[PDB]
């Protein structure tokens, strides 16, 4: 039974081809991330015990990292999300050179937000 | 039968304009039918046909299906055969019409109706003024006719076997054609199809020359086989060499350029058409364009540069606009392979052999003929050739532009029209016997044995270079002379050729290596035939004998195979509709 | 000037898998050449080699391959445009296809994709024309970048929605061609097209990658058909 | 069908990027983040209410979302629809462990 060609390692992918796999990926990160922010959301409510201790968690560092790969996923997802959206309903055009534009632009909105993101969380 | 057979009442070999009309419409006629193609479908030469269709629509301007007959009787030099063109002149609007109904993505006129061009050879009142009967979409018309003739056959779920390789015709004891043998390229299975019909629709063979307009895969396949078959061509010396393809390419720009408004410019930056041709200028026949821009050359007033000599040709003053919407398809095609934009600079062309007249010569039927000891013509039961690969003769000496595509979907569509009378006038055919069948096969096991034989690729090169220089545009009886030995020698080489590739998946060796037999077979009955006629028609130009001989030479040359020799056929000049035009003097 | 390639090989009747192979041509140094016309070199010299081609004019859409990366026709790719120093230029079968040998795909799942979006105009014949049917230039410019295509399969096999489900989603290529015979004025099913592309496969699988756009020899755009196609669909279904 | 999903989706995003909007909003403004200043803000109806609808959001908009993604990678039918199965019960759990939590508050 015969071969195919599908070795990743070995194809050329544009920026827009980038743009659209991170927005997958950070899709399901931020699907997890929902019940561990969650997880974190409830413990700080039950009491005011429970809030101190919740704070104390957001002390760590190793959990400020986390958190802020979090809040970085779900920034990406939510910009080049709108992105696509506004393909879809005509304000951006279709045409290559316009994803490509676009597509940067993506990466610069959310290279921004994921600064006031650590800022939020230092 | 150590062997499988597949039968069916048509088999046709070939799947590009001619053969898909002529498979879609034996098949509505409710006939079994087998489209064969060594590519598939889509990818068949017709595909890079760019002009359009000529046809009386008279939607540009009024026009009258007879000035078409004109133009094309009088373009052929007087030996197209009167009562075809006149069938396919005539029939032409309905069946063209047909082919929009399909969804043909024809350009428009502001009314709504099919755009038409002017183009080479075409006149209103028998010989008037200029007329524009092309009817195109853009410049891609091939690739739109084709890819609208294959959702067609989808459609209609034809039987189609792609890429499968037709290697030789199948005779039984009677002399019938009962079928052919082909090769799956895929599995290098090889198969006999069995057909009351076998149909040929094979195109052209430019790749016998070294510089061609023609896709890779035009090597005569139909010719070879037919010659190896017992089955005569005719009028194989009649080349045509179309005026503008792309300098030191081959790869051709459309007479749409010049019907668009474009003239040819040599050295000096003279349209020197005005002067070859006072009235038509530079949409004269195409074997005097095709001449003078040779002779333009052959006395330094040719220009040079990266490309080779050439002539300039001159579009800019047409405005990007309208070269951007008329012919688009040229602009990246200048642009690709002549590193020249249109829009600002001229097109670096010279005449490159383009398409074959001759062929497998039949009746309108599409019934392929062959001639008796008397001379009489005999129709090959089971034999049938549509589009170039037939010689009808609609073109004579020198075909129209446009004038081959109308044909394709005319004579295809014919064939299929006329299948069962033709099958049922011709009777039920004897069976093929299991060694009438391994005949077939001797060819291709032949190279399956050889592997310490002379190099193919060297063969070929060979053979090109050879009709190249000795039947191109201007022949002379010397050249002609040695060519034709020089081939006699390139030939035995070949019958001791190797196959350097054994395998059977998809070994795309064994069929170059088949093709070239093919080129050989055409080449060979292209020279024999060249020398033959002492005369100069059409395209076929000799030196030695300037002049056109209507007493010795108002017919078609037929070129025997058994006995390697020459002969004549008359050409017809009794229409139906009108009287017949008389051969008189023909300049542009 | 000499010129490196690694060339994707395989015959089943002699590998047990595929391979990449070194070749080295001897150029011209002065001309330029496409990378067809070392392939048909290569192959005089390993006459093994086997790939598709025929047109070599860009049209016939044969000689689709995976070129240094990316997809585009051989007969049309200059060396130039491949050529760097000290890398070897990089040959392989477009991505996603069954290789049946060597450089040559399995066209099936394409064409099978073509078929599924009926391909061709249905007419229902009330109100016919007096001869052509009138199309009027406005309208038929709707059918400009879309009737080029050549089916080379360059855009459907630089997409991974294509790569995943072959024969759930039509792909760029087809879905060009549905959207090709949805704006043909002739065509009189538009309703009846629209409503067996309903489903959660056959267009909406596309992400906007735009794979399909940087690639098309023909220079066409099977994103912004199938947005168009998904209006019509938002049209009509919501 | 796909023309339902693809609106579904993007309703939903519309509902949560406003509810993030409004969610940053609170965060880039409120300073000392002390037990009370938090817990009032998620006593208020609004932030309850809004709260709950973005949960219901995520419910529709990552169901079908991973939905597509899986339908991409997992070929098996059953380890495929196992792994719906946990997804859509954890996706319910969320929505339930969020009425609990903020309706307790
Ligand atoms: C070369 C060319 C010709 C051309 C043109 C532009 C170019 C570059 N523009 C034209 C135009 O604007 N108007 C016009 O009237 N003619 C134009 N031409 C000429 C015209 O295109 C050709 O004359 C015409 O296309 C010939 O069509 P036909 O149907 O006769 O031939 P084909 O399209 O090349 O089809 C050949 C088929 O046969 C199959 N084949 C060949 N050998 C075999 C074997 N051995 N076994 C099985 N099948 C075989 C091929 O697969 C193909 O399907
Ligand atoms: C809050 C939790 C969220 C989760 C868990 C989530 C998850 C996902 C997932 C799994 C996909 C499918 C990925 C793919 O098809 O490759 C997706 C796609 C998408 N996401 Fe979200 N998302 C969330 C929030 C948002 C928000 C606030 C927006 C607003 C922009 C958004 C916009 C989109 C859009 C527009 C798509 C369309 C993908 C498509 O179908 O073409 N998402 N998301
Ligand atoms: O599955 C995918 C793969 Cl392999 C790639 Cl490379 C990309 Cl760009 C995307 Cl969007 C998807 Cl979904
Ligand atoms: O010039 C063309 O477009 C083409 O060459 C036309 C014919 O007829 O062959
Ligand atoms: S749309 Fe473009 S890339 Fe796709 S098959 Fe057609 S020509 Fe090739
Ligand atoms: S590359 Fe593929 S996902 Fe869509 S825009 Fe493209 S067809
Ligand atoms: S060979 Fe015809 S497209 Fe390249
Ligand atoms: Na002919």
């Amino acid at each position: 039974q015969r071969p195919v060609n599908l070795d990743l390692q070995t194809i050329r992918f544009p920026i827009t081809a980038i743009a659209s796999i991170l927005h997958r990926v950070s899709g399901v990160i931020t699907f997890v991330a929902v019940g561990i922010l969650l997880w974190l959301l409830g413990t700080s409510l039950s009491s005011p015990e429970g809030f101190e201790q919740a704070s104390a968690i957001m002390g760590s560092f190793f959990v400020k990292f986390i958190m802020w790969g979090i809040l970085t996923a779900l920034a990406y997802h939510v910009v080049v999300g709108i992105r696509h959206m506004m393909m879809d309903f005509g304000y951006l055009e279709e045409t290559f050179e316009a994803g490509k534009r676009s597509a940067k632009i993506s990466f610069v909105i959310t290279v921004v937000l994921s600064l006031l993101a650590g800022v939020l969380v230092w | 039968m150590k062997l499988p057979v597949r039968e069916f009442d048509a088999v046709v070999i070939g799947a590009g304009g001619a053969g898909m009309r002529a498979a879609l419409q034996i098949s509505q006629s409710g006939q079994t039918c087998a489209l064969l193609s060594k590519v598939f479908p889509t990818r068949s030469h017709t595909v890079s046909a760019q002009g359009g269709i000529t046809v009386a629509l008279g939607n540009t301007h009024e026009d009258n299906w007879e000035w078409h007959m004109y133009d094309t009787v009088k373009g052929s030099d007087y030996i197209g055969d009167q009562d075809a063109i006149e069938y396919m002149c005539k029939t032409g609007p309905e069946a063209i019409l047909e082919l929009e109904h399909m969804g043909l993505p024809f350009s428009r006129l502001d009314d709504g109706r099919i755009y038409q061009r002017p183009f080479g050879g075409q006149s209103k009142n028998f010989g008037g003024e200029q007329a524009a009967r092309t009817a195109a979409a853009a410049d891609r018309t091939g690739h739109a006719l084709l890819h609208t003739l294959y959702q067609q056959n989808l459609k209609n779920h034809t039987t189609i076997f792609s890429e499968w390789y037709a290697l030789d015709l199948v005779k039984n004891q009677d002399g019938a054609v009962v079928g052919c043998t082909a090769l799956c390229i895929e599995t290098g299975e090889v198969v006999y199809f069995k057909a009351r019909a076998t149909v040929l629709a094979t195109g052209g063979a430019g790749r016998i020359y070294q510089s061609t307009t023609n896709a890779h895969i035009n090597t005569g396949d139909g010719v070879g086989m037919a010659i190896r078959a017992g089955v005569p061509v005719q009028d194989m010396e009649m080349w045509q060499f179309h005026p503008t393809g792309i300098a030191g390419a081959g790869v051709l720009v459309t007479e749409g350029c010049r019907g668009e408004g474009g003239y040819l410019l040599n050295k000096h930056g003279e349209r020197f058409m005005e002067r070859y041709a006072p009235n038509a200028k530079d949409l004269a026949g195409r074997d005097v364009v095709a001449r003078s821009i040779m002779i333009e050359i052959r006395e330094g007033r040719g220009c040079d540069g990266p490309w080779g000599p050439h002539a300039k040709l001159k579009l800019d003053h047409l405005g990007k606009e309208v070269l951007e919407s008329r012919l688009p398809g040229i602009l990246e095609l200048s642009r690709t392979f002549a590193h020249v934009d249109p829009v600002k600079e001229p097109i670096p062309v010279i005449p490159t052999c383009h398409y074959m007249m001759g062929g497998i010569p039949t009746k309108v039927t599409g019934q392929a003929l062959t001639v008796n000891e008397k001379g009489e013509d005999v129709v090959v039961p089971g034999l049938f050739a549509v589009g170039e690969i037939a010689c009808v003769s609609v073109h004579g000496a020198n075909r129209l532009g446009g004038n081959s595509l109308l044909d394709l979907v005319v004579f295809g569509r014919a064939a299929g029209l006329h299948l069962q009378e033709s099958i049922a006038e011709q009777g039920a055919l004897r069976d093929a016997s299991e060694s009438d069948v391994e005949a077939s096969l001797d060819r291709l096991n032949r190279w399956n044995n050889n592997r310490n034989g002379e190099d193919p690729v060297a063969i070929r090169k060979a053979l090109q270079e050879c009709m190249q220089h000795n039947f191109s545009v201007f022949r002379e009886g010397d050249a002609m002379a040695k060519g034709l030995e020089q081939l006699k020698v390139i030939r035995e080489r070949l019958k001791n050729a190797r196959l350097d590739d054994t395998s059977s998946e998809f070994n795309t060796q064994r069929v170059e290596c088949l093709e070239l037999d093919n080129l050989m077979e055409t080449a060979y009955a292209t020279a024999v035939s060249a020398n033959f006629r002492t005369e100069s028609r059409g395209a076929h130009s000799r030196f030695d004998f300037p002049d056109r001989d209507d007493e010795n030479w108002l017919c078609h040359s037929l070129y025997l195979p058994e006995s390697e020799s020459m002969t004549r056929r008359s050409v017809n000049m009794e229409p139906k509709l009108r009287p017949a035009f008389p051969p008189k003097i023909r300049t542009y | 000037m000499r010129l490196e390639f690694s060339i994707y090989r395989y015959n089943p009747d002699v590998d047990d898998a595929p391979r990449m192979q070194d070749y080295t041509l001897e150029a011209d140094e002065g001309r330029d050449m496409m990378l067809l016309d070392a392939l048909i070199q290569l192959k005089e010299k390993d006459p093994s080699l086997s790939f598709r081609r025929s047109c070599r004019e860009g049209v016939c859409g044969s000689d689709g391959l995976n070129m240094n990366g990316k997809n585009g026709l051989a007969c049309i790719t200059p060396i130039s445009a491949l050529n760097q120093p000290g890398k070897k230029i990089v040959i392989r079968p477009l991505p996603g296809l069954p290789v049946i040998r060597d450089l040559v795909v399995d066209m099936g799942q394409f064409y099978a994709q073509y078929e599924k979006i009926k391909p061709y105009l249905l007419n229902n014949g009330q109100n016919p024309p007096a001869r052509e049917h009138l199309q009027m230039p406005e309208q038929r410019e709707k059918l400009d970048g879309l009737y080029e295509c050549i089916l080379c399969a360059c855009c459907s096999t630089s997409c991974p929605s294509f790569w995943w489900n072959p024969d759930k989603f039509i792909g760029p290529a087809g879905l060009l061609a549905a959207y090709r015979f949805l704006i043909d004025s002739r065509d009189t099913e538009t309703d009846s097209r629209l409503d067996g592309l309903s489903d959660a496969f056959s267009v909406f699988r596309c992400h906007s990658i735009m794979n399909c756009v940087s690639v098309c020899p023909k220079g066409l755009n099977p994103t912004r058909a199938i947005g168009h196609i998904k209006s019509m669909l938002l049209q009509r279904n919501a | 069908n796909g023309v339902h999903d693809f609106i579904l989706v993007r309703a939903t995003a519309i509902v949560l990027t406003l509810y993030i909007i409004y969610m940053v909003g609170f965060f880039a403004t409120s300073g000392e983040l002390t037990y009370e200043v938090w817990i009032g803000f998620f006593a208020s109806a609004f932030t309850k209410v809004f709260t709950l609808l973005a949960l219901f959001s995520i419910l529709i908009h990552a169901w079908i979302g991973m939905w597509q993604v899986l339908t991409d990678y997992v070929k098996p039918l059953a380890l495929r629809l196992m792994l719906q199965l946990v997804i859509v019960v954890a996706l319910v759990v969320y929505v339930i462990y969020g009425f609990v939590v903020v309706w307790g508050v």
